[PDB]
């Protein structure tokens, strides 16, 4: 049974969608997420005056 | 029977009874037979063979004797018989024993001197309260659920086996990479008709507020203060215009450049060790380091193969390693 | 099923996947008939295939595809180049992704894995599908045995990295670093052997037990031969990071190291190998099951030779000394 | 005689996040600056979803995956639970004699 | 009990929705998704220039 | 649309990281019903005797 369940832990861990991928994924989309802000916000600006 | 002879001649393992004797063997490899013999009914003592050859180096030298030879006299055999039972009483290895002496002494010999009541009385002169220290920390250490090996290193009692990598050389190229891409300030940057009533750029970079290469300075926060509030007194200090609005706006731009500098090197270093981007920034503090400076040695250096790094970095990465670990293993 | 599987193959494949003339014919590419060009030089089948790319431990496919064209010369012009890259690395992507998914899709395997896989089969996705239009059958009988024998040769293959718990990163090295893998003759690689599945066994094994991450395994490897050649076949002085690293890998004594690479005999003294590496742990095994020095093992291993008396006595007496070390750190 | 079993090691795992990027430079098009915003915002957009899409159906499927190994692992436990219940049979046996 | 484990393991194996559905779909949009980065991305090169 | 998106994905990553977590942490039950077991052989062998 121990055994069972420490495959099978190793067997979770290789799942192809894994904790890495939505590491990866939302480092990416932080960095474009934050500068979409920016940009976005000065156009505002513009548009309020 | 008597305590000595019981310690050695527990039982018969050879042909000849361990003796006490005056003369010497060449402990340090014994290839003479009756030296060998003689070390190894030594070893004998409980303790593996290996660790004998860290013990015996340390005992001749301290006695004073010819470095490569130890003698058949009680001196050697209580100096071997402290070093090893001392840390035994506590439970913890005559290796690790060693590693704690360093701690407590910055010497690891230390239990194989012999006693002493030195009327320079000193904090590294008694035995006793020595020994009482010993006790009490090893308690801290288990009551702690820590390890002597992982203390000294982290301690810097003794250094971490490291290597450049080629992963690391792909990791700096990477930060340069995306720090060239569009998060490094540019003089453009400033260049708005609001912005017509000075060359910002070039100011706010004779002062101390911007590198030219397109980075921020750093800036040590403080426990009541927040990072626009000071970017504000540090516009306030320079003092160039009293207008509101054009401070507003050039405080705007500082911060969301910063932000996403900073955000970029915290989730690199995220992914490479572990940790949070929520941390990252004062654990490089801690460190005693800084995002500005880390960053501008990046863009100073870019090394492009392993043989290219800058030891400095190179340091730089092995002194975050440790502070990781660190962090980690504390709940911090 | 087979016929349906080719059919369905070649049938995808000429579904826009397959490259064509016009495919170059752009203003921006005006300045020479790139496809024809490209087809003349070993880059292009005219078909619409890209030729194979043997791959390598430390660079990328863009990596070798830009030496091609520069190794070509064609144009100076870094934007063209550029594009013709980008051309050529989508379309072989789409290429393969094809090949892989429908592999995949059969046998129950990753499209991860399908390319290495077919190269350690010893073939490629190049030949594969250029065979493939050369003879598109169209019933049972029309198949050629040599896709025929492709198909059996691959079921074999997916058997075995299926029972065996096999990976992309390993099978990357085995199809680069034959001799980190102690390869005894890389000339043998055109077929399996039990040499290389016996080596595949205690690398497995050695894996799965390691004390940290196998990429520290794959660094620690590759520094240590490839220091004997990007310095001429040097670097000797590495031993002792070597030793010391291993040593954390495995938990143990880089004087035990040291000690082993000197018996072996080794110049440097540096586990280059698996088979060195099987061979020290095995050694680790034995030492933890005995306490017995590891020089006096080896030296043991010379004993049967009945050559003299102070020989067998040096090692009775160590193997009784380490008994009772043994029995001492077993019962009390 | 017995001793206690130590805890299997656990370990964190790095994960590699640099890029690598290549300039790019194409001639004039037919086509004014804004029919190509719209039309590429368009494609755009739908690159995103069809993206998106994929990844849904990846975690879908790895969760039946995972699904099935788990029982198809439970099943051999009663291969013991046989053996022992077998067995309790056969003691029961021997009590009567 | 074991004998309904393994029956229950082959129903759920039979219910329509299954991996292979998923893996069939996920090879067709795979093709389809590279296809569409390619193009798109062309245009968005000329939208640039 | 991207704030909401990226959401999502971090909803995901602490899931996971639970699930990681737990199973990780019950794998050491088994230490002590390892040692329990096999007390109870040990036993039944004195009862023999």
């Amino acid at each position: 049974q121990q055994q069972q369940a420490m495959a099978l832990l190793d067997y979770f861990s290789e799942r192809f969608t894994n904790e890495s991928l939505y590491t990866w994924l939302i480092s990416q989309l932080s960095s474009l997420y934050l500068q979409a802000y920016d940009a976005v916000l000065s156009l505002c600006l513009s548009a309020e005056a | 029977i008597a305590f000595f002879d019981r310690i050695f001649n527990r039982e018969q393992l050879f042909d000849q009874p361990f003796i006490l004797d005056g003369g010497s063997f060449t402990y340090l490899d014994a290839k003479g037979s009756d030296a060998k013999s003689v070390k190894q009914l030594c070893a004998g003592l409980n303790i593996s063979a290996v660790t004998f050859q860290f013990i015996a180096p340390l005992v001749q030298s301290a006695l004073g004797l010819e470095a490569g030879t130890l003698v058949r006299s009680f001196e050697v055999v209580s100096s071997l018989y402290r070093l090893v039972s001392i840390p035994q009483t506590f439970g913890l290895s005559t290796e690790d024993g060693l590693i704690l002496m360093n701690i407590l002494t910055d010497e690891m010999g230390y239990l194989a001197k012999q006693p002493a009541f030195d009327d320079k009385q000193t904090q590294d002169k008694d035995f006793l309260s020595i020994i009482l220290k010993m006790e009490a920390l090893s308690a801290w250490l288990t009551k702690n659920n820590l390890t002597p090996a992982s203390l000294a290193l982290l301690l810097g009692v003794t250094r971490l086996a490291v290597v450049p990598t080629n992963n690391m050389v792909t990791f700096f190229k990477g930060i340069a990479n995306g720090l060239s891409e569009n998060v490094c300030l540019t003089t453009d940057d400033f260049q708005r008709q609001e912005l017509e009533g000075a060359d910002w750029w070039t100011l706010l970079s004779t002062n101390q507020v911007i590198d030219d290469m397109g980075l921020v300075l750093d800036i040590h926060p403080v426990w009541g203060k927040s990072d626009e509030e000071m970017l504000m007194e540090k516009i306030q200090s320079i003092g160039v215009s009293n207008d509101n609005n054009t401070l507003s706006i050039i405080v705007q731009i500082l911060i969301q450049a910063k932000n996403a500098q900073e955000n970029l090197l915290s989730q690199t270093i995220s992914a490479e060790y572990g940790v949070e981007r929520s941390v990252v920034p004062l654990q490089l503090r801690w460190l005693g380091s800084n995002v500005y400076s880390v960053l501008n040695q990046v863009l100073n250096n870019t090394p492009t193969d392993i043989s290219s790094i800058v030891p400095k970095l190179s340091e730089l990465t092995y002194s975050l390693l440790i502070y990781t670990q660190l962090i980690n293993s504390l709940k911090l | 099923n087979m016929v349906t599987f080719f059919k369905g193959i070649a049938n995808g494949l000429s579904e826009n996947v397959c490259l064509t003339t016009d495919d170059f014919q752009r203003q921006e590419l005006e300045g020479a008939d790139w496809w024809t060009l490209l087809s003349t030089n070993q880059v292009i089948d005219d078909m619409g295939l890209v030729l194979d790319i043997h791959p390598v431990w430390g660079k990328s496919d863009e990596e070798m595809l830009m030496e091609k064209i520069q190794s070509i010369g064609v144009s100076n012009d870094n934007n063209t180049l550029s594009i013709i890259v980008q051309i050529l690395i989508q379309a072989k992507n789409a290429q393969e992704n094809l090949l892989s998914q429908t592999i995949s899709a059969e046998y129950g395997v990753e499209r991860s894995v399908v390319p290495l896989q077919l190269r350690w089969l010893g073939s490629n996705v190049y030949s594969v599908l250029n065979q493939v239009l050369n003879n598109t059958p169209t019933d049972i009988s029309s198949i050629v045995p040599k896709l025929s024998e492709l198909t059996y040769s691959l079921l074999i293959y997916t058997q075995l990295i299926n029972s065996l718990k096999l990976n992309k990163e390993f099978i990357f090295l085995r199809l680069t670093q034959p001799n980190w893998l102690g390869l005894t003759q890389p000339k043998l690689s055109t077929q399996l052997s039990l040499p290389e599945i016996y080596l595949i066994t205690c690398y497995q094994d050695w894996v799965v037990n390691a004390n940290k991450n196998e990429d520290s395994i794959h660094e620690y490897l590759e520094f240590a031969n490839i220091k004997k050649t990007e310095a001429e076949k040097t670097l000797v002085d590495n031993s002792e990071k070597c030793a010391e690293l291993l040593a954390e890998i495995l938990a143990w004594d880089a004087g035990e190291i040291l000690k082993a690479a000197s018996l072996l005999g080794l110049n440097p003294p540096q586990a280059t190998n698996v088979f060195e590496i099987d061979w020290i742990r095995r050694l680790q095994t034995l030492s933890e099951k005995t306490m017995i020095s590891t020089e006096y093992l080896w030296q043991m291993g010379d004993l049967t030779e009945n050559s003299e008396f102070s020989l067998k006595e040096g090692v009775g007496e160590a193997v009784m000394a380490a008994l009772k070390a043994q029995g001492d750190s077993d019962n009390v | 005689s017995i001793s206690p079993r130590g805890l299997m090691k656990q370990r964190y795992q790095r994960v590699v996040t640099a890029r690598n990027a290549s300039k790019m430079n194409f001639k004039v098009p037919n086509y004014r600056f804004e029919p190509m915003l719209n039309r590429s915002k368009s494609g755009v957009e739908t690159l995103i979803q069809f993206g998106s899409t994929l990844l849904s159906l990846l975690e879908r499927k790895d969760s039946l995956s995972f699904d099935a190994y788990q029982m198809i692992q439970s099943g051999d436990l009663y291969r013991f639970s046989i053996d022992l219940q077998q067995q309790d049979i056969d003691i029961n046996k021997a009590s009567l004699e």
